[PDB]
């Protein structure tokens, strides 16, 4: 199937003081956000009618409070164990749980770690796991966390078992908006000289969902081993915006062509061409 | 141990003048989270801003996106603006179709 395969809670804990911390959240089907997260209420915000899947209202209002007593707690307890972990104020903690749903079926669940921007911890085989950027404190955190049986339990519990019921229904849920085909459009443009005698040719590509996207600048049928490929960015309203550019020396651009290839175009590729002398 | 903001401005359409369109933002690579964003129409903070909540990449570093409507013209000019603990003041990053 196409358009996202799983779904992820992130945290970010902000400690600027030994009396001050907030934590900001959100849930997301890989890069689209389904869910945000009120930090002083410690309440879930549902931004799609179909964000809460298959669960009943009963076991949202459960999930809610699990995350409402955990964020809460989480800033209780760094703020207690912050001393004896040689701590300085302002430091960042960030946190990402999930589960997969991989090609023949299985679905992997995941849960990462990090502390002032760096890998702190992982969870593998319903275990704590330090990363070595963590250090001494990260295996400490470890021996630390496995004391209470209640949390190791929840998140087990959460990571395995709600995470994947919770992901297909979802899945099903969304799929009006999750599986929807939207076609790019595209354009040329001349970027900055790369250097002496080049020029620098740039196919936009913009407005196009699901995200998997091919665009490659081209002579007739012969791609561009050149073709540079910029970083998928985002648009409003669940589209993305991609930059393929081409160096090449003025005198060799004319015969240059952009083809994009999209699952929404239905085998009918994009062909743009750049014309020389100013005549784009 | 900070990173600061790397900043990218981009129309969601082709700029036409005086065709509506979609001025885009995007805030990354950016530690810690606490950041101020704004976009600017000749100078001025436009209020009917959008934007993303907070997320990261796998280096952990956060990423946004503002978003407003625009009808690019030949005189308008439009521009992010970002200030950020590792900047002094406020970097401003204009559009440029
Ligand atoms: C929300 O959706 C989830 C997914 O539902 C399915 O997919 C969606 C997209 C729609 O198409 C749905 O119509 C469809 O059901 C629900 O989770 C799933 O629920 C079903 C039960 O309905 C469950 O199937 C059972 O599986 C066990 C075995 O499971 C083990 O083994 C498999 C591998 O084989 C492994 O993947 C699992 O993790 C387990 O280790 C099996 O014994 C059951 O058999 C019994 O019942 C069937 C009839 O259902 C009968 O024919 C048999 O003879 C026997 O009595 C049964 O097949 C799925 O495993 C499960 N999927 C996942 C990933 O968990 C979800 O349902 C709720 O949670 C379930 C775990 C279960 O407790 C349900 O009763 C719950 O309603 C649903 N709702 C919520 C709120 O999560
Ligand atoms: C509609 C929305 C659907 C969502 C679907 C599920 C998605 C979930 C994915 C996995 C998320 C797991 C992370 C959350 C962990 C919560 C743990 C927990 O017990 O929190 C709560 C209580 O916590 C506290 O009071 C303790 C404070 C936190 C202590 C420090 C925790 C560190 C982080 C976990 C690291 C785990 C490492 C090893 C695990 C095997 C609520 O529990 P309960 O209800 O039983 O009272
Ligand atoms: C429905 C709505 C969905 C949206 C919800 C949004 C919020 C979701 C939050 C869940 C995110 C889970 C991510 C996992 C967090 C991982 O955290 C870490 O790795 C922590 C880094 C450790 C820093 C060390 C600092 C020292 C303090 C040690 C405290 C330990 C206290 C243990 C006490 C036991 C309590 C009884
Ligand atoms: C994955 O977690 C479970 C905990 O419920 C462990 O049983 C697994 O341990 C491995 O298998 C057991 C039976 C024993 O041989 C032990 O020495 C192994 O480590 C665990 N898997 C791993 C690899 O840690
Ligand atoms: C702690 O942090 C807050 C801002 O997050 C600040 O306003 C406050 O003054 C700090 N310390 C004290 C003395 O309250
Ligand atoms: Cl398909
Ligand atoms: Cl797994
Ligand atoms: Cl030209
Ligand atoms: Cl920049
Ligand atoms: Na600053």
């Amino acid at each position: 199937f196409q358009g996202p395969t799983s779904f992820h809670v992130i945290q970010t804990s902000s400690f600027t003081n030994s009396t001050w911390a907030q934590t900001q959240g959100s849930g997301w089907l890989d890069d689209l956000q389904i869910h945000g997260w009120d930090s002083d209420s410690g309440t879930a915000i549902f931004l799609k009618p179909w964000s809460k899947g298959n669960f009943s209202d009963k076991e949202v209002a459960e999930l809610e409070e699990i995350f409402r007593v955990y964020i809460f707690g989480f800033a209780r307890e760094v703020q207690d164990f912050a001393g004896d972990f040689q701590m300085k104020y302002p430091f960042e903690i960030q946190g990402i749980a999930g589960c997969e749903l991989h090609s023949g079926g299985a679905i992997v669940s995941f849960l990462r770690g990090a502390l002032g921007g760096l890998d702190f911890l992982s969870v593998k085989n319903a275990s704590c796991v330090p990363s070595p950027e963590g250090g001494s404190r990260a295996q400490k955190f470890c021996a630390l966390i496995i004391q209470y049986q209640g949390i190791m339990e929840t998140v087990r519990i959460l990571l395995y078992e709600t995470c994947p019921r919770y992901l297909l229904g979802v899945l099903n849920a969304g799929k009006a908006d999750l599986q929807r085909q939207v076609k790019p459009e595209a354009w040329l443009s001349s970027g900055p000289s790369p250097g002496p005698g080049r020029l620098q040719l740039v196919c936009h590509v913009s407005g196009f969902y699901p995200k998997p996207v091919w665009v490659m600048w081209m002579r007739g049928e012969q791609e561009q081993q050149g073709t540079q490929l910029g970083d998928i960015l985002p648009n409003a309203n669940w589209t993305w915006y991609l930059r393929a550019t081409l160096d090449v020396a003025d005198g060799e651009a004319a015969g240059l062509s952009c083809r994009v290839k999209h699952s929404s175009l239905e085998g009918q590729d994009i062909i743009l061409y750049w014309r020389g002398s100013g005549l784009n | 141990i900070q990173r600061t903001p790397k900043i990218q401005v981009y129309s969601r359409h082709p700029a036409e003048n005086g065709k509506s369109n979609f001025l885009n933002c995007y805030v990354s690579g950016f530690h810690p989270s606490d950041i101020e964003v704004d976009l600017l129409k000749n100078g001025e903070r436009i209020e009917k801003v959008e934007h993303s909540d907070l997320s990261f990449s796998k280096d952990w570093s956060f990423y946004l996106l503002y978003y407003t409507e625009f009808t690019p013209t030949e005189k308008d000019e439009y521009a992010c603006r970002v200030n950020h603990v590792t900047l002094s003041q406020p970097k401003i990053v204009k559009w440029d179709r």
